[PDB]
DNA sequence: GGTGGTGTGGTTGG
């Protein structure tokens, strides 16, 4: 059984959660434009 | 990992420490799927031409961490292991072929700011994001350079270790290499034109290759460190176990019982 | 120290 987790998962306490973003992020979303 | 950089607290939550019970060293990385479920790469576990064949008693996981060495007190949870499933075709004869594994605790662990589970993909969600040029994150304890040949610096890193690399054209990787490739893996790594640098090395395998998506904000787990030739060569680049195309294995063991 | 040491904060006590 997979248990806990899973509706919450990939949701980083420390940043999402937060509204904050980790300092290198953005540079992932980028490399997903074109 | 080489030409990352230090991780942020708390930047990957889902990162695991895969440490040996006796001798006490680090072993290899692994991922968070759920309260009681790890996933990591098989060769970590079990690989026959070095003589390695860990049972669960063996071992330890250790979660939550930054620091590489120091037993972090109140922030990381060490767990004992309940059973070990290795991937039933494994390919450990000859090129790593599914070098997946799981892992599950005896006792759920409880998540903190510094303890969270990474999703697992779904379809649309690999086919938005496994294409070519698409950048994923890579992380663990792993070695800084190559240890096996003179090299000048620090071997290991004080604390956890980080870099973002972009998903390779399948026929790069081809040629990249004379071992053979299946779909069961993919590689990253920037070309040696494109003037950046990065890879994961020797000790960062089981560690997860993950994206966030745009269309939710959560992190996927897209691959685990697999295997190399060198670390951050030019012309060479990582491969990692294409987890998405391995998913209903993961799901067939973590959902068989309750 | 128990787990280092630009040691009693820090990603956490005393
Ligand atoms: C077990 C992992 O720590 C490690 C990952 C190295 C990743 N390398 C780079 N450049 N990103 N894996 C290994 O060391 C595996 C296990 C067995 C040997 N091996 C290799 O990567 C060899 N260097 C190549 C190889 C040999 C046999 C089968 C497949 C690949
Ligand atoms: C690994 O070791 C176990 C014993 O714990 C043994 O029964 C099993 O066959 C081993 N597998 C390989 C390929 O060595
Ligand atoms: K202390
Ligand atoms: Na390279």
């Amino acid at each position: 059984t997979f248990g806990s987790g899973e509706a919450d998962c990939g949701l980083r306490p420390l940043f999402e959660k937060k509204s904050l973003e980790d300092k290198t992020e953005r540079e992932l979303l980028e490399s997903y434009i074109d | 990992i080489v030409e990352g950089s230090d991780a942020e607290i708390g930047m990957s939550p889902w990162q695991v420490m895969l440490f040996r019970k006796s001798p006490q060293e680090l072993l290899c990385g692994a991922s968070l799927i759920s309260d009681r479920w790890v996933l990591t790469a098989a060769h970590c576990l079990l690989y026959p031409p070095w003589d390695k064949n860990f049972t669960e008693n063996d071992l330890l996981v250790r979660i939550g961490k930054h620091s590489r060495t120091r037993y972090e007190r109140n922030i990381e949870k060490i767990s004992m292991l309940e059973k070990i499933y290795i991937h039933p075709r494994y390919n450990w004869r000859e090129n790593l072929d599914r070098d997946i594994a799981l892992m599950k605790l005896k006792k759920p662990v409880a998540f903190s700011d510094y303890i969270h589970p990474v999703c697992l993909p779904d379809r649309e969600t690999a086919a938005s994001l496994l294409q070519a040029g698409y950048k994923g994150r890579v992380t663990g304890w792993g070695n800084l350079k190559e240890t096996w040949t003179a090299n000048v610096g620090k071997g290991q890193p004080s604390v956890l270790q980080v870099v973002n690399l972009p998903i390779v054209e399948r026929p790069v990787c081809k040629d990249s290499t004379r071992i053979r490739i299946t779909d069961n893996m993919f590689c990253a790594g920037y070309k040696p034109d494109e003037g950046k640098r990065g890879d994961a090395c020797e000790g960062d395998s089981g560690g997860p290759f993950v994206m966030k998506s745009p269309f939710n904000n959560r992190w996927y787990q897209m691959g685990i460190v697999s295997w190399g030739e060198g670390c951050d060569r030019d012309g060479k680049y990582g491969f990692y176990t294409h987890v998405f195309r391995l998913k209903k294995w993961i799901q067939k063991v973590i959902d068989q019982f309750g």
